[PDB]
């Protein structure tokens, strides 16, 4: 099921037109709210006194139909950036008039074009309308992948078409959009209606729009091909672009007249439904991640905060993750306990941060399949989850498990462990203070003891996403620094974004940490080659961890553990977007800082331009010890 | 009140063209109100217009009439809001206006239409930025040209060269066309956007064009004379049928101007109270000049020769 609309520039009767558009299967109708040829004068007589009515009546549709089925269209004679002053004036008045009519009617969106480079005065008028009341309406800026001047037929004998590659020139319409939305100050009500032409540009032109707020894609009937049976279809390259757009769940708009007159008009739409039904269904992860796409979440702090019951539930609903823990334990048991000692050597296993019991059960299953003997301690500081562990221990585990209600940094263990097992990792690895927690527990690990996990490494990657930048921006709160939202990380299932360079390692930790001078502070400088023109808005963070030897967990995309649902990526934003040109290097700097009470991150971009140091002294974001 | 003729003519009169015998063809659009359609009319008595009860023939179109032109003496070629080009034809009795064909070949409003010398082909320009050449007999598009980069404001066939015609667009291009050339368009050289075009009737390589700023200009194929004639857009330019022709110019300033060879002003009418849309010279009385506008007026000016 695709949500699709019909684009018309001619509506003799609204009720007749709307009925026909719906019978064909469309969900909505883009149409003009004043006759597109009905030029109006606002200054000079006698034409300014043209008797009314100035357009059709609001009583021709119910309020629900205006609210849900109609997208309005700016009249095409309206040119607020004309070089003729009189035309700029009448266009300004007319543009306020049509926009205020759309608001009067409650239309859910309104379409305005970007068809040239200079739309400064159009932006000024739109921004003025936007700051005239508090409404939820959307403005769809109709902008093409390829400017009409760059796709005209080469039929002018004395003005031939440029056949030489112009990398940035071919990206010009993205610059039309960027400047417009920059002038309009990244209004959340301003979105892209991307118009697709018969010939697609270079791939880099397409990727330019990654991370942008695309709400609709416009498909002219002119681009459809024709198969043997006479039905409209699309080239394999166009189909590629459709699939990418279905991943953004945009609304598709069919514009133009029916050029396959042998077939009824619902043909074009039926083909989209055909492309939509043809694609891999939800594959467990994507099935589950959908719903969380680009949704900002505060990172959990299981140390400072006691997690709720349903939060452990989410942890537990990932069998691939714990089967890896079971394999790590299984292998370790066999390396530590030779066959000939299988009945005499009882290994002491300590789960450090057991929550409701998943590792405890994985540890038991591991010792069974390994045919080895283990003595288990289940250490958990959250007394609410200790309730779960102690009902389990009485009902099932029995005396083989000793539940300990304590902080692993303070607990005085009655004996030393052969293996400590922990799940203290966040989306950025150490961002829950696993190093601090495991350092404080090390004293009761044997001299040859093993820690599972044995090491972990965070990764970083620059990304472009004007959508996510705006989401962060909108996280201003009343009683704090008005830019605090940009000085803190977010856990988020990154979706509408462009990764700008291959992720690279940031911070690594090993356990046990034999080193005699333990310092968990960190300072790392990274250099990301960028081969595209783009805008930098933040850094995606991931991690990898070695549980034991070759058994690992990873959410780093290029090595993501297949089938693991746990852990979305994390996002470090920056206060001000940074322009990056093709071939430039993004240099970012990250610090891991601490005092006796808190740990935090600070970060900074130093090339190709310097940003401010973000989160100095943890003024906006700290992680409690 | 002829048969199958609408009892009411739309307000916004868009076209007026005399034919050989002097009958007047009217084109009308409904540009506001519940229904946005249009209509075609024939007045064998041009003084009775635009009264519907005293017309010779009349019919309703599905959509508005952005432009039209005669195709001979019983043919009417229409640029429709629907994107379609339509041909209507009078019956033998000239009491009905029957539709001949209605082809939806443009993807937006058809704004301008012009019949070529041979009278068997026509060219149309649309807001979809394309220009199409039509074979009226086979009812098919022979050629589709995307030379411009923005809407096509005006196309005008050569008076006597069946393969030559002008076009202009909001991309600031004026293009001279010759379909005999492998690349059939040529750019005729910063100014204001061109809005209207008129070939000289007695001079092969001479034409005039109007701009969005009120200027009228006289151009030769190769080496310019111009005059500020209007305070707004110049909607149209129509040479008179005199041996030494006069030049009628129309404008969104609601005025009609008549200019001489050197673009000097000989007449000026402010009779209209809304935009002036078309002007057509009487074939019978060469001094009479008829204009129509969105004020629903049909004015008959006597032009002092
Ligand atoms: C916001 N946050 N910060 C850190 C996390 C998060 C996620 C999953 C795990 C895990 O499987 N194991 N251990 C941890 C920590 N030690 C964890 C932490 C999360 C959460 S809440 C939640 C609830 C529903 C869906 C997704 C998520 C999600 C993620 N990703
Ligand atoms: C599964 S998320 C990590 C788990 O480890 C627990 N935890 C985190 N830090 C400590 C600590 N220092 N001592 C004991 N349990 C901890 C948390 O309460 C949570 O159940």
């Amino acid at each position: 099921r695709v949500s699709s609309g019909r684009d018309l520039n001619c509506v003799p009767e609204i009720a007749d037109t709307l009925g026909a558009v719906a019978k064909q299967g469309f969900d909505f109708l883009c149409m003009p709210v004043f006759h597109p040829r009905f030029k109006r004068e606002f200054i000079q007589e006698p034409a300014k006194n043209r008797p009314g009515p100035q357009t059709r009546s609001d009583l021709l549709l119910s309020g629900r139909d205006w609210n849900t089925l109609i997208v309005g269209k700016l009249s095409p004679w309206i040119r607020p950036d004309s070089k003729v002053e009189k035309i700029r004036r009448n266009s300004e008045a007319a543009m306020l008039q049509e926009l205020n009519f759309g608001a009067y009617l409650g239309l859910p969106a309104f379409l305005l074009p970007l068809n040239q480079e200079d739309n400064t005065n159009l932006a000024r008028v739109l921004t003025n309308h936007i700051h005239t009341g508090h409404h939820s309406s959307m403005f769809w800026m109709r902008v093409p992948l390829v400017a009409p001047e760059d796709l005209r037929d080469d039929i002018i004998e004395n003005a031939p078409t440029t056949h030489t590659e112009e990398y940035s020139g071919e990206e010009k319409t993205w610059m039309w959009w960027h400047n417009f939305r920059t002038l309009c100050d990244y209004s959340k009500r301003i979105a892209v209606a991307l118009e697709i032409g018969a010939d697609l540009p270079s791939n880099h032109v397409i990727d330019r729009w990654l991370g942008e707020p695309i709400k609709a894609a416009i498909l002219p009937t002119s681009i459809f091909l024709t198969n043997k049976k006479g039905f409209p279809v699309l080239s394999k390259m166009h189909q590629r672009l459709i699939f990418r757009l279905l991943k953004l769940e945009v609304q598709f708009i069919i514009t133009g007249t029916n050029h396959h007159s042998e077939k009824e008009f619902c043909s074009y739409l039926q083909y989209l439904e055909y492309l939509s039904q043809n694609r891999p269904p939800p594959n467990a992860y994507e099935l589950f991640a959908k719903g969380y796409e680009d949704y900002l979440q505060s990172p959990l702090q299981p140390l400072m905060d006691n997690l709720e019951s349903q939060t452990y539930e989410v942890f537990e609903k990932d069998p691939i993750k714990y089967s890896q823990y079971q394999q790590a334990i299984y292998k370790c048991l066999l390396d530590r306990v030779p066959e000939e000692e299988k009945d005499t050597n009882v290994q002491v296993l300590m789960v450090l941060g057991a929550g409701r019991g998943p590792l405890v059960n994985a540890s038991l299953r591991a010792a069974k399949q390994a045919d080895r003997r283990i003595k288990l301690y289940a250490v958990e500081k959250n007394p609410n989850a200790v309730v779960t562990l102690e009902n389990w221990q009485f009902e099932e585990w029995g005396s083989q498990v000793t539940v300990v209600s304590s902080d692993m940094r303070e607990w005085v263990a009655p004996e030393k462990a052969d293996i400590i097992v922990s799940e203290l990792l966040g989306s950025f690895a150490d961002n829950e203070l696993s190093p601090e927690c495991l350092d404080g527990a090390q004293h009761f690990l044997k001299d040859d003891g093993v820690s599972i996990p044995g090491e972990y490494t965070s990764f970083l990657a620059p990304i472009s996403s004007s959508k996510l930048y705006n989401e962060v921006r909108a996280c201003r709160e009343k009683d704090r620094d008005p830019e605090a939202q940009f000085e803190m990380p977010y856990v988020v299932r990154l979706h509408n974004f462009h990764q700008l360079s291959a992720p690279q390692p940031c911070f690594t930790f090993s356990h046990p940490n034999r080193d005699p001078m333990i310092d968990n502070n960190r300072y790392c400088t990274l250099e990301f080659p960028v081969e595209v023109n783009t805008v930098l808005h933040g850094f995606a963070g991931y991690f990898e961890t070695v549980l034991y030897q070759d058994i690992t967990l990873s959410i780093r995309p290029e090595t993501h553990s297949p089938g693991m649902f746990s852990w979305f990526p994390i996002l470090f934003p920056i206060k001000q977007p940074i322009t990056v040109r093709e071939g430039q290097t993004i240099c970012v700097r990250f610090w891991r800082c601490s005092n006796s009470k808190k740990v935090w991150y600070e970060w900074a971009v130093t090339a190709p331009v310097c940003s401010a140091i973000h989160n100095p002294t943890g003024r906006s974001y700290t992680i409690g010890l | 009140l002829p048969p199958n003729a609408p009892a009411c003519m739309e307000r916004q009169l868009e076209a007026a063209r005399y034919r050989s015998d002097g009958a007047l063809l009217l084109g009308a659009s409904s540009l506001s109100g519940r229904c946005w359609a249009g209509s075609l009319w024939l007045f064998k008595d041009p003084c009775a217009a635009p009264n519907e009860g005293f017309c010779s023939a009349g019919v309703q179109t599905e959509a508005g009439v952005a432009d039209l032109t005669w195709v001979g003496e019983r043919g009417i070629l229409v640029a429709s809001d629907s994107g379609a080009v339509e041909l209507w034809e009078l019956d033998e009795n000239e009491t009905l206006i029957v539709s001949k064909f209605c082809k939806y070949e443009h993807d937006d409003i058809v704004s301008t239409v012009s019949v070529l010398s041979s009278g068997t082909q026509a060219v149309s320009g649309s807001k979809d930025i394309c220009i199409k050449v039509w074979d009226l007999a086979q009812q098919v598009v022979l050629s589709s040209y995307r030379a411009h980069a923005a809407q096509v404001t005006c196309v005008a066939a050569s008076p006597h060269k069946d393969s030559v015609f002008l076009s202009c667009s909001e991309d600031n291009r004026i293009l001279l066309w010759d379909t005999r050339c492998p690349k059939p368009a040529s750019q005729i050289g910063p100014g204001y956007l061109p809005t209207s075009l008129a070939w000289h009737p007695q001079q092969s390589e001479v034409f005039v064009f109007g701009d969005e700023n009120g200027t009228v200009s006289l151009v030769d194929t190769k080496s310019v004379l111009s005059s500020a004639v209007h305070s707004q857009c110049v909607t149209g330019l129509v040479f008179s049928p005199h041996s030494v022709p006069f030049l009628a110019s129309l404008s969104e300033d609601c005025s009609l101007a008549v200019l001489d060879s050197s673009l000097s002003e000989l007449f000026r009418s402010q009779a209209h109270r809304d935009f002036v849309r078309d002007a057509t010279w009487s074939p019978l009385n060469h001094s009479l000049l008829t204009t129509v506008g969105w004020d629903h007026q049909v004015v008959h000016h006597v032009v002092p020769t």
